[PDB]
């Protein structure tokens, strides 16, 4: 993994929507893996957000089922996961502890980077 | 714009209790999360215990229920109560800022915490 | 100004590109105001670095009149800007010298933040 | 991840020279640009000198020629000669570390540089 966030912005199943959408306010982040200490439990992302009320907890709307990635593997593998299943953030995981994160965007910058490395 | 100063630890008998504090000073902090990471000596960099502004908590399996965190929002000061503390909690403690449940952006310089058996 | 990054990224005149290119494979950032100290003077994005040599240094190619915007100023009223000059990036200087930037995305995002918020 | 341990300072008689030095240790340093920031006691914080991993320096308009940073990459500390101390140069000195030519991301502790007629 040449590019993946390893300062990572997470959640636990039993906050609340309300401090959820704070989280989008102070980081300005889509999703967020949810952990129980550093395990990946599951992952929210804004979709999964509206429109509930304030007191619901994660645990109850997230998604179960997380696509991500090990730091082992080459951040040209998830870029093929990004696009097979059309997912946007891929939590990177290592012994099932989220260790970074990558997605589309941070992705999609490298192919521009590339694109222009001829001197 | 963010300091993080540790305060106690040290050594403790084997299953007694000890805690450890954190001021968050500087003008870069603003309500943050705030939490505590550690590392044994072979050991890599793990998660103790965490707890965002809201106060909730975030604790690994390994501390869970011997370890209880709580903060001080005026002060701006983290408190982690250890309990009943095996030999294998003998680590360095640090004491992290950040945003979420996994705070990692600032960092402390690491207090000493010993659990050996005198 | 309620959007803005405040730790900028910025570069001098006298760097180059062979080290601003550095700076984009470092931080993953489009483009760079140019600074004397901390007062801006230019402002170098991806599109004039391709493709000079190496050695070519930031104030031959950087762009001398940058559409700029102060602390003082609504982030609606940079939306405006953005989209009136079809423009990127926007330095944000107070006095003269660079204190955050906000760009478009950065903006697009507060829309879809907007969006959702009905509880 | 990032630390930094300013050193030097203090009184200096108006028009003579003294230097400042940062160490920046910690695993999430990796060659990155360090620099001098500075608050008068009215003052705002204000950029005094600035220098990347590469060597690209970038000094302040008001302590040009005065002062001058240099680095060394081996012992990642930096260091800020600073010569014809003028009055108006006494303040806290804080060391910086970031990217680019004005770095912000992590900050010292301060270091008080006071400039007296004695
Ligand atoms: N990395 C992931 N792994 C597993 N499930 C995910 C992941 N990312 C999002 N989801 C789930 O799939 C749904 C997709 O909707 P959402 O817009 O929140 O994410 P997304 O589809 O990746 O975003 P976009 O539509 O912009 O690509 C969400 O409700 C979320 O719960
Ligand atoms: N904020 C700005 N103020 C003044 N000039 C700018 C600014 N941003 C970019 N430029 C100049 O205008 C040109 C636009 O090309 P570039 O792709 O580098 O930026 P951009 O046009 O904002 O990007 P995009 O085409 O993705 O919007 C650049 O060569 C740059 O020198
Ligand atoms: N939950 C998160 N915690 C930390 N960083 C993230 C998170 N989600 C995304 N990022 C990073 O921040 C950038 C913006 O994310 P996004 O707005 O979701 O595209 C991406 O390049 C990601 O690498
Ligand atoms: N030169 C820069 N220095 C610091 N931050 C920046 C810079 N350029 C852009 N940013 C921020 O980083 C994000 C990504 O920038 P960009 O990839 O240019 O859209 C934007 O939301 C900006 O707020």
């Amino acid at each position: 993994m040449d590019v993946m966030n390893t300062e990572v912005v997470t959640v636990t199943p039993e906050m609340t929507v309300s401090e959820v959408i704070d989280l989008i306010l102070k980081t300005k982040h889509l999703g967020f893996p949810v952990v129980e200490g550093e395990r990946l439990v599951g992952i929210i992302t804004l979709h999964d957000i509206i429109g509930v009320e304030p007191e619901e907890r994660v645990g109850n709307i997230m998604s179960r089922e997380v696509v991500a990635v090990s730091p082992n593997q080459s951040a040209f593998e998830a870029f093929k996961i990004m696009s097979e299943m059309g997912i946007g953030r891929l939590p990177v995981v290592e012994h099932g502890r989220v260790v970074g994160i990558v997605s589309r965007s941070d992705l999609m910058r490298i192919k521009e980077i590339l694109e222009a490395l001829e001197v | 714009q963010v300091q993080l100063q540790e305060s106690g630890g040290g050594l403790v008998q084997p299953g007694g209790s000890l805690r450890l504090s954190c001021a968050a000073s500087g003008s870069g902090f603003n309500n943050n999360a705030m939490g505590w990471y550690r590392q044994a000596p072979g050991k890599q960099r793990e998660l103790v215990a965490a707890i965002t502004s809201f106060g909730s908590t975030n604790y690994a399996d390994s501390v869970k229920g011997r370890f209880t965190i709580s903060r001080d929002n005026a002060k701006n000061t983290v408190y982690l109560q250890m309990n009943s503390l095996k030999p294998e909690d003998t680590a360095v403690y640090y004491c992290t800022a950040g945003w979420g449940a996994t705070p990692r952006s600032y960092w402390g310089q690491g207090t000493q915490v010993t659990v050996s058996s005198h």
